[PDB]
């Protein structure tokens, strides 16, 4: 009844994006497959379509460097995009229309990022407060993670268990390096004693380093 | 193109409200305007098509209307599961085009900002470079003039903010900054401020950290 894509997602300038949409529960000879993308902070943007007979219609703004092919028997549609740039960064979808009725079936996604950075790992610098007033009986601690590529990362508190007021934040770019921060709000008197150990998990890098909390002696 | 101009970008609401979104098309689209729902992680969900027709398995609280260029999308009673992005789409003509989004908020009427003023550590300075963090967990609304100032200044060099999704359980935001500073930049001004300009207290709710106290 549905559609499914490929990678690879992460590539550098002047290189071909090459997704493949594999289809089931309907024939390519009965329906078009459209290719759409969502750029971050933007609406959806339509790139092109291949209709049932093979006709193909590209958005003019990508027509210099876009191509859609298909094989009806194999239930495959092949998207390509011929010379990438840094603002070609988005989730690229394949999708399909009803008979009858508009776009209503979607591929799962392809996260793609355009940049020329080596896979460098983060550096976990933990945080605990700087003295002064300790009233209210609640104080928030931190765990700052700097300088990584690519994304994403899991920022857990005490091995994926403590997560009641855990607010991990969306990252931000720092010249081919991401930096994001994490917080946890826990009561005063037991941290101090039963302190929380912070850790991190990077998939394409593979480092899992832990850090415990100790303040300074003012 | 056809450009689909969607309005308004945010509606703030509480449960049970009646709320209309609007889409203006640069060209007559006849009646080929459609409306979708976006819950993050999940893929888009077609609600209404051809302006007013309702898709497979969609409750009659979602309606719509319009012909030509002016279209309307009502929800007469909102709920937990209507708390998401919404967008118009036109398929009258290639290139196919979309509205920019209407995000739906929820109203936890006023709240106080849990400002947690921070410094670095010796444990940070392991490579000769540091960073002065500031968390602000749970506040309402997002209208917050924050600044990492030094003696009442606006030199914003190295200020490196963040924001979050309105967490569905407690329905209030959070914030995160990172005032980056080098080896020698780290000794100059004696103290610095994590500001807040909330209507919770109109006298500006400053919560500083100094190098001495």
């Amino acid at each position: 009844v549905q559609l499914k894509q490929s990678g690879p997602g992460l590539l550098q300038p002047s290189q071909r994006l090459s997704i493949t949409c594999t289809v089931s529960g309907f024939s390519l000879g009965r329906y078009g497959v459209h290719w759409i993308r969502q750029s971050p902070g933007k609406g959806l943007e339509w790139l092109g379509v291949i209709w049932r007979g093979g006709t193909t219609d590209y958005n003019a703004v990508f027509m210099s460097r876009l191509s859609i092919n298909k094989d009806d028997s194999k239930s495959q549609v092949f998207f390509t995009m011929n010379s990438l740039r840094p603002d070609d960064t988005a989730i690229y979808y394949c999708a399909r229309q009803g008979s009858n009725f508009p776009l209503a079936y979607w591929g799962q996604g392809t996260l793609v990022t355009v940049s020329a950075a080596k896979t460098t790992p983060p550096s976990v610098y933990p945080l605990a407060p700087g003295s002064a007033a300790q009233t209210n009986s609640m104080v928030t601690l931190g765990c700052l993670v700097k300088g990584y590529f690519p994304e994403p990362v899991t920022v857990t508190w005490n091995s994926g268990s403590l997560s009641s007021g855990v607010h991990t934040f969306p990252a931000v770019l720092q010249s081919d390096l991401y930096t994001l921060s994490s917080s946890v709000t826990v009561p005063s008197s037991t941290w101090p004693s039963q302190t929380v150990t912070c850790n991190v998990a990077h998939p394409a890098s593979s480092t899992k380093v832990d850090k415990k909390i100790v303040p300074r002696d003012c | 193109n056809i450009v689909m101009t969607q309005t308004p970008k945010f509606l703030l609401v509480s449960i049970g409200d009646s709320i209309t979104i609007t889409c203006k098309a640069s060209q007559s689209v006849t009646n080929d305007a459609a409306w979708y729902q976006k819950k993050p992680g999940q893929s888009p969900q077609l609600l209404i098509y051809q302006a007013s027709t309702r898709y497979t398995g969609v409750p009659d609280r979602f309606s719509g209307s319009g012909y030509g260029t002016d279209f309307t999308f009502t929800i007469s009673a909102v709920q937990a599961e209507d708390l998401a992005v919404y967008f118009c789409h036109q398929d009258y003509s290639s290139p196919l085009t979309f509205g920019a989004g209407t995000k739906l908020e929820l109203k936890r009427a006023d709240a106080a900002p849990t400002v947690s003023i921070f410094p670095p550590s010796s444990e940070q300075l392991t490579s000769g470079g540091a960073s002065v963090v500031c968390f602000l967990n749970n506040f309402y609304p997002k209208d917050i003039n924050v600044k990492w100032k030094i003696d009442g200044s606006e030199r914003q060099n190295g200020v490196l903010n963040s924001w979050t999704d309105q967490d569905s359980k407690d329905s209030t935001y959070s914030m995160s900054s990172t005032l980056t500073l080098t080896k020698d930049e780290y000794e100059r001004h004696n103290s610095y401020t994590c500001e807040a300009t909330h209507k919770t207290s109109t006298s500006p709710i400053v919560k500083s950290f100094n190098r001495n106290e």
